[PDB]
């Protein structure tokens, strides 16, 4: 019923018990105590896209594809400013070097990248500097970052990170249930953080670390707990953009 | 003493296993699911929390209880963190600190600093726990907030004006947090889901469905206005009034459920009422009544000053104490030598303490020198207190009200929990949204039936009256299907008239197929039903006035018993057969005489061996003889041979049967003393007043439905300068007995030395384990929480043979129709004491729940004023269209005065306690303009005899 | 006639395990919106109290509390859409209708969806159930023609 | 045990004759010498008062611990009204009442609202007596004001800047209510005059003779930092 906080697995099992989808606690697994108080075994689509495959073709051909820790094989979506976009099903392990500088060209305007966010608006800023960085959960976990859905978008040079980690916060406060208070007044208070840096003030870039860690350590969801790593990371890698 | 009173603890308590943690260097011992905050609380290490109560289910929105764990990653909340064994953590880490400090914040960055001008300040959870943490600066320079009326540009759009719609709290929600405690409260609590949350995200604001309170389906319970910490819901007395200082434990004058209530006390005025966490009977709830409806003992219209008359047509005479007992004491000398002691009689009150109704039966036994006493109990639950003897031998309770938590099944007849013990409906509720299912054999939809989030349900709808016709009927399903208990019956109770009983009851007439024509429930559901009540493994029977008030009310309860004794639901918690008492110390005015029957104890007046021990303590010669009864009483007195009377907090008028006939038993009364706080319908016959006092002004103690004893305290001073035990002796010392009490502790020692059952009772027990059930003695030290878990009481319980005889108030042609009379939520029985509140907001008029369809053909629409042509008598009323009584089927409320209902009430009444017939009366519902006659002449009555002079 | 298509739509949905976001679609979608005139029947049906069914419509965002135009415009502001010039699209769009983003009328009502799925394709929209991608500084002139 | 331990009573105890008075309908027996505020404390019933401590002898600043005495005129206060027998006091009628709350409104007309967010909450004699009497509103659109940082057309004259010259605690005049118990004590107490009141009126500020307190003759006893009812020093 167009809410980005009910891909939460508690938001959503509450969205189908027909209540208002806010995060519960968790005290209580939704595998334990899920659906009207039943066991529910709730999974993303691509984990259950594989099941089949991999009962019928063997586990053991699934696990052969991979890095030491991540196994099987993953689609990458690839849009956003991209000359060739879409979909590249692939084993972990590939630098996504590759995956932006060759597979899928350059950027349609022609111009170069400035910007490659894995994950959604949940996830980090990586430059062209980090080219070197395979494709797995560990790694960029590592790194400083996210690889969730395998969301990847492209921004060229004609971009700007101010207004990108502006919208995290806007998308974090417009998409919100309201539940604890880190990412109720937290993002809206850092939308307003983030006008004031624009503005020039000085006072204002570790008012935003600050908020920022409160909210990573703070917030219930990771809706309010990596809205973080977009503003951060465009802030520590693209600094010739934020006075 | 426990902490969960003193102190509020983070999270419900939980029921498991022994396990140990160390917080903070603490070593602690608390149950499995027992959170870290609650284990934290009760090692004296408090953690900063603001949205987690013991009232309702923890929440992480707060964010605030935060604490660093070895063996968890990140700092979880306490809150939403069950200990683990051998856990140890960490409650003030720098990290936290800071966290903390970032937090609050983030709060009061949208908070108004209007601390030092606000109702709650010095009883807020914000300010504490923002100076708890250390607040010293907030770095946010908010241009988005709720609370600025004006913002840049122009009006704030997020801004919501107040809301003082209800005359008891008020809601600014520019102050609220949206914690959701009062969503948790309203929802988990009360159980009538009236609030939300109004929005998504910083928008996100607490409402209910509509433009204001009044208008929603709030019943002002007040448990949102006592779990909001930062005074956006707030009581009104604290914005007129200051802050509180002290508090003070007293009890509600109402419900006979005994909700114990804590008054904050800035100096002598009050300033509200909270209640306590504490009483099994509340564990920190109540309703509109005893939550803010207190000040009618702060009402103009309350009388402060004896008054004596001489005759009914001349006017009242303020006059002092002495000169008042003195002509009262002089009449009654001279009627009691001229007439003789039977000539006398007294009416004791339950909305008193049992030190009085002691006082005042002992007034009327050894000084007058009779037996003619009585109370309220004798028109509701005197059937209960003969059946339950018939049956078990208590007339009182089975089971607590904890009791209904184990519970697995709740059949209620003839009661509304909703309206008339609004806190045992609430836990009611909080066991039907978990399962558990409900019978429910009212003729009218009760609002217990239509509660939100329910489980199964089933409603038997039948016709007032047959009510022991369908407890025949589920007798007969019982026992010609095989369901029943016979271990149960071997054990407890006897199989040789069990045998008779089944013989009986199996005959195919008393069938469901049968009783359908008579009754009007479907066969069907009557069996399923049936099935479903002896199915169960925990059933529990509730039952109110519509079992006992009627023709045949003993029968019925008898009927009820033998079902909770054949299906096996007695001696165990989550099943009994509770009748649900009504006004405070009905319990305890029964228990202390209050009967003509009887002595304080249950115990025969016949009874040599009690009567030897009576006059051996009072010193005086006792009579062996039974009294009169109310309407024996007013019988005689429309006969003669009855003079004198003590009207002790009762209004036996407007409370009372055949308006006309008592009236006129009322008015041929040489002596008719009234000893009530406000001028009365009963004082408009009256010759003599007297003050009395309110619970505030008392000290003593209640006696409950569950037959617990909650003990009441002064907190004000008495108005009139005596309490009405002070009062009673005065009178009794007056006429020459010669007592000295100087506190109703000697009354209550007095009373444990005569009785048994409170012999081991002391206001210090009270005090200390803060409750106990009257069946208390060097057994039982503790007390009696539940009856005839050992086998019963008189030893063996006994099977009787009920059965269905038509009631002489059947309807014909010119009297089609029946009538019922019932009650209201906001208002009290005569409300004398609520219609003098703001409880006029709720009911201010008396109204008629007609049927649509036997609306139309008289021609009845809602809003018109109709006319109820009875028998025995008649009388005017707005009507109200509704599909919720049955058709042919009438449902009134006695509340107001103005509208006198109990004039068409039929002298017809029980046969054993004689308790009236107020369920049933065939009535006439017509269209009309006029009033009536009959109104028109009451009121001229009340106006030429309220005067003074 | 608008008692009997809420009875029908209640009807149709009786007996399911959480039927009230189903129910408040098909109310939504016979209608336009969910109106306060529907908010009782729905609960007592459901056995819940008109708050709940009010904080659920509140809570989402595809229940509208009011109708809308004759035609809606949904057009996204996430990531990927704004790469490739989604705020371009949009001035050029408001600038032809003459209504801001989330400015409605009786005519068009532009807002945000924030994807569509079209990530590839970044600029993209939704007008009236017709997805469109790769929206130009030129489609806008055919997304208006066919958009009186 | 004691009262004098867990509860602040008014004014410092005397030697003397049982006295017996009526405290609003409380019967209680007290020294002579003793005031109608501590036998009001003895005997439960609180009155509001702020610049009346045990440690210190009362003086009429505050005006907040107003009763009305049956046989005298007006509303005196009870630190400075030494009781008598038979004397029948009313601590809370609807005069004394409103005039509390006009008093509290003074107060509060030139105090910051940094409640909320100031070192003494929940600890400030200020706040519990100004929410006691139930203030609800101010009415003053005060101009002059000593704690506003910046004036109308520039700076307060009236501001005086923090002082946290001493390791152990700071001065905040901003939030200074001048009752003078900071003075009084340690006066009476330590017996080391290092502070007074210097100016005459409104102008009036607490102050030693210097340009801060560990430049004074101040041996940093802590007995105006634990007499100061408000925050300033803290
Ligand atoms: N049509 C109809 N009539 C009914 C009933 C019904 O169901 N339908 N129910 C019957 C039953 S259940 C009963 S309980 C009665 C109840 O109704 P009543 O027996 O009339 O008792 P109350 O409503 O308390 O008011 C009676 C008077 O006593 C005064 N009083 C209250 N508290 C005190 C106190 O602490 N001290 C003193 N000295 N006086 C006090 C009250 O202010 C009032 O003036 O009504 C009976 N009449
Ligand atoms: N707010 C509030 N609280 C109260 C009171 C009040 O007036 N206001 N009254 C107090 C008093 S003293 C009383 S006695 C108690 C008890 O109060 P309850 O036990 O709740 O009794 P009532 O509300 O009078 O009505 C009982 C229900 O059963 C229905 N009924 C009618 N005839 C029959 C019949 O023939 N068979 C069956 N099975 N049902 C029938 C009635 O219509 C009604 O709905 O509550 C106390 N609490
Ligand atoms: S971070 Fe935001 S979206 Fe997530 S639970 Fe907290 S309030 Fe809800
Ligand atoms: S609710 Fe509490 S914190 Fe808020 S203004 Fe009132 S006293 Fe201050
Ligand atoms: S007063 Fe009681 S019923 Fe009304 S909103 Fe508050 S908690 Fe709910
Ligand atoms: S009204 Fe009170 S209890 Fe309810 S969310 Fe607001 S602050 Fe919390
Ligand atoms: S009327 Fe009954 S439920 Fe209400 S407060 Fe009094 S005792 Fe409790
Ligand atoms: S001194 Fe007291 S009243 Fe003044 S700001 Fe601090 S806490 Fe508030
Ligand atoms: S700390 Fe200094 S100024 Fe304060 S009372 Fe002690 S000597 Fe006086
Ligand atoms: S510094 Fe403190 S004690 Fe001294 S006058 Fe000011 S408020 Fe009173
Ligand atoms: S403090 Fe436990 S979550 Fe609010
Ligand atoms: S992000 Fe706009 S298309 Fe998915
Ligand atoms: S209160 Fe006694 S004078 Fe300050
Ligand atoms: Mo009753
Ligand atoms: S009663």
């Amino acid at each position: 019923a167009g809410a980005y906080v009910c891909g939460e697995e508690t938001s959503l099992l509450n969205s189908l018990e027909g209540k208002r989808g806010t995060v519960r606690a968790k005290p209580p697994l939704p595998a334990l105590k899920g659906l009207f108080g039943k066991p529910t075994v709730v999974n993303n689509l691509l984990s259950l896209a594989a099941v089949p495959w991999i009962i019928a073709h063997g586990a053991k051909a699934y696990e052969s594809f991979g890095m030491d820790r991540s196994r099987g094989t993953i689609p990458l979506q690839i849009g956003g400013n991209v000359k060739r976009g879409g979909l590249f099903e692939t084993g972990f392990g590939i630098t996504l070097g590759e995956l932006v500088e060759d597979i899928c060209g350059g950027t349609a305007s022609g111009r170069p990248v400035k910007a490659v966010q894995v994950g959604g608006p949940l996830g980090a800023y990586h430059p062209v500097s980090d080219y070197h960085l395979p494709f797995c959960y560990e790694q960029f976990a590592g790194q400083g970052g996210l690889v969730g859905h395998a969301g990847l978008v492209v921004h060229d040079d004609t971009a700007d990170m101010l207004k990108l980690a502006r919208f995290a916060m806007e998308f974090c406060a417009i998409e919100s249930c309201g539940t604890c208070t880190p990412c109720r007044i937290g993002a809206v208070r850092g939308v307003e953080v983030i006008d004031r840096i624009a503005a020039g003030d000085a006072s204002a870039m570790p008012l935003l670390d600050d908020l920022c860690q409160t909210m990573k350590l703070g917030s219930l969801c990771a809706l309010g707990g990596f809205t973080p790593y977009p503003v951060q990371s465009a802030i520590r890698h693209f600094p010739a953009d934020f006075p | 003493p426990p902490l969960d009173w003193t102190q509020d603890m983070g999270t419900p308590k939980r029921e498991g296993a022994p396990v140990h943690l160390t917080i903070d260097g603490v070593e602690v011992t608390v149950p499995a699911g027992t959170s870290v905050l609650r284990a934290a609380a009760e090692a004296g290490i408090s953690i900063p929390k603001l949205c987690a109560t013991d009232n309702v289910e923890p929440v992480g929105s707060c964010r605030l209880c935060m604490v660093e764990i070895e063996g968890m990653r990140g700092t979880p909340t306490s809150c939403t963190t069950p200990v683990a064994p051998g856990m140890r953590v960490h409650t003030q880490t720098p990290q936290l600190q800071k966290l903390r400090r970032g937090v609050m914040e983030l709060y009061i960055s949208d908070h108004p600093l209007d601390c030092l001008t606000c109702a709650a300040n010095g009883d807020c959870e914000l300010q504490d726990m923002a100076g708890a943490v250390g607040l010293r600066e907030v770095r946010y320079q908010a241009k988005d907030t709720h609370f600025a009326r004006r913002d840049a540009t122009g009006p704030n759009p997020r801004y919501i004006p107040k809301d003082n719609s209800n005359p008891y709290f008020s809601y600014d929600p520019a102050k609220c947090i949206v914690c959701m405690r009062c969503v948790r409260a309203c929802e988990e609590v009360q159980g009538t889901f009236a609030l939300t949350v109004m929005g998504r995200g910083f928008d996100a604001r607490i409402s209910p469905a509509a433009p204001d309170f009044l208008s929603s389906d709030c019943v002002s319970c007040g448990a949102c206005v006592q779990a909001c910490p930062t005074a956006t819901l707030v009581e009104k007395s604290v914005e007129r009034i200051g802050t509180p200082e002290r508090k003070v434990v007293t009890t509600c004058a109402y419900c006979g459920v005994g909700c114990s209530f804590e008054a904050h006390m800035l100096g002598d005025q009050l300033v509200r009422m909270v209640p306590w966490k504490g009483g099994a009977a509340n564990r920190g709830h109540s309703c509109v009544k005893g939550r803010f409806a207190y000040g009618y003992a702060t009402h103009q219209d309350r009388i402060l000053k004896p008054m004596i008359r001489d005759k009914i047509t001349d006017p009242w005479r303020e006059v002092n104490w002495t000169e008042a007992l003195d002509f009262t004491a002089t009449r009654l000398r001279a009627l009691r030598d001229s007439h003789g002691a039977d000539a006398l009689g007294v009416i004791t009150s339950s909305r008193c303490t049992n030190e009085e109704t002691y006082l005042v039966q002992k007034l009327a036994r050894a000084v007058f020198g009779t037996n003619n006493t009585d109370t309220c109990a004798r028109v509701c639950h005197s059937p209960t207190g003969y059946g339950l003897k018939q049956t078990f031998g208590t007339s009182a309770g089975t089971q607590d009200f904890d009791s209904v938590e184990e519970t697995d099944l709740a059949l209620v007849i003839g009661a509304n929990p909703t309206d008339g013990h609004p806190v045992f409906a609430s836990r009611l509720r909080k066991r039907l949204r978990a399962g558990a299912k409900l019978i429910v054999v009212d003729p009218r939809r009760i609002d217990l039936l239509n509660t939100p989030h329910r489980g199964e349900a089933w409603h038997l709808q039948l016709k007032p009256g047959t009510n022991v016709a369908v407890m025949t009927a589920m007798a007969h399903v019982i026992v010609t299907e095989q369901i029943f208990d016979k271990r149960f019956i071997g054990d407890r109770c006897d199989w040789d008239e069990w045998a008779d009983y089944a013989e009986f009851v199996a005959n195919p007439e008393y069938a469901p197929e049968a009783v359908e024509s008579l009754t009007g429930v479907p066969a069907g559901l009557l069996r399923q039903a049936a099935r479903a009540y002896a199915a169960a493994p925990n059933a529990a029977i509730y039952y109110g006035l519509g079992v006992t008030e009627h023709s045949q009310g003993s029968t019925t309860v008898i009927a009820i018993a033998n079902l909770a004794m054949m299906t096996g639901n007695i001696g165990r918690p989550g099943v009994g057969v509770n009748p649900l008492r009504g006004q405070n110390n009905v319990q305890g005015s029964c228990d202390m005489g209050s009967f003509p029957h009887e002595f304080p104890g249950y115990r025969h007046v016949s009874d040599d061996a009690t009567r030897g021990l009576f006059e051996r303590t009072w010193g005086v010669t006792l009579s062996s003889e039974p009294g009169l009864r109310i309407p024996n009483m007013l019988d005689a007195a429309v006969e003669g041979r009855f003079k004198a009377l003590y009207v002790q907090g009762e209004d036996i008028l407007q409370s009372d049967p055949d308006t006309r006939h008592v009236s006129a038993g009322l008015a041929a009364m040489d002596l008719v003393i009234v000893h009530d706080l406000f001028l009365n319908e009963t004082a408009n016959y009256a010759h003599v007043f007297l003050p009395g006092s309110t619970f505030l002004e008392k000290d003593g103690t209640f006696t409950n439905a569950e037959r617990r004893i909650n003990r009441v305290r002064r907190v004000m001073a008495p108005k009139a300068g005596f309490a009405d035990w002070e009062v009673t002796q005065m009178l009794a010392n007056a006429l020459g007995a010669g007592w000295h009490y100087t506190h109703p502790s000697e009354i209550m020692a007095e009373i444990a030395a005569t009785t048994p059952g409170f012999a081991a009772v002391t206001y210090e027990m009270l005090d200390a384990r803060g409750s106990v059930q009257w069946p208390c003695n060097e057994k039982a030290p503790e007390g009696s929480p539940i009856m005839h878990v050992e086998g019963f009481v008189r030893g063996k319980g006994r099977f009787i043979r009920t059965a269905y005889l038509p009631t002489d108030e059947k309807t014909g042609p010119r009297f089609p129709l029946l009538l019922t009379t019932g009650r209201i939520l906001s208002q009290y029985n005569v409300g004398a004491q609520t219609r003098r509140t703001e409880n006029t907001v709720w009911h201010g008029e008396d109204r008629l729940e007609i049927h649509p369809t036997d609306a139309e053909t008289r021609g009845i629409r809602d809003g018109d004023w109709v006319r109820l042509a009875s028998r025995a008598g008649e009388t005017t009323l707005r009507a109200t269209v509704t599909d919720r009584v049955s058709p042919g089927v009438v449902y009134t409320t006695f509340h107001h005065p103005d509208t006198q209902a109990n004039v068409v009430t039929t002298d017809t009444s029980d046969w054993a306690t004689n308790c009236p017939e107020y369920k049933v009366t065939a009535v006439q519902v017509a269209a009309s303009n006029g009033p009536s006659d009959w109104q028109q002449d009451y009121a001229a009555q009340a106006a030429a005899a309220r005067r003074i002079e | 006639t608008d008692t009997a298509r809420l009875r029908a739509i209640l009807a149709a949905h009786r007996g399911r395990e959480g039927a009230l976001l189903p129910i408040l679609h098909d109310v939504q979608a016979a209608f336009g919106f969910i109106p306060e005139d529907a908010y009782a029947p729905i609960a007592a049906d459901l056995g819940l109290t008109r708050a709940e069914v009010a904080g659920v419509v509140g809570f989402y965002h595809d229940f509208r509390k009011a109708p809308a135009g004759r035609h809606v415009i949904k057009l996204c502001r996430a990531e990927a859409c704004q790469a490739m010039g989604m705020d371009a699209v949009q001035a050029r769009l408001e600038s032809a209708l003459g209504l801001r983003l989330g400015d409605s009328s009786e005519a068009v009502t532009l807002e945000a969806v924030y994807c569509l799925g079209l990530c590839a394709c970044a600029p993209a929209a939704m007008v009236d159930d017709r997805l469109v991608g790769r929206l130009d500084a030129a489609a806008v002139a055919g997304i208006v023609a066919e958009l009186g």
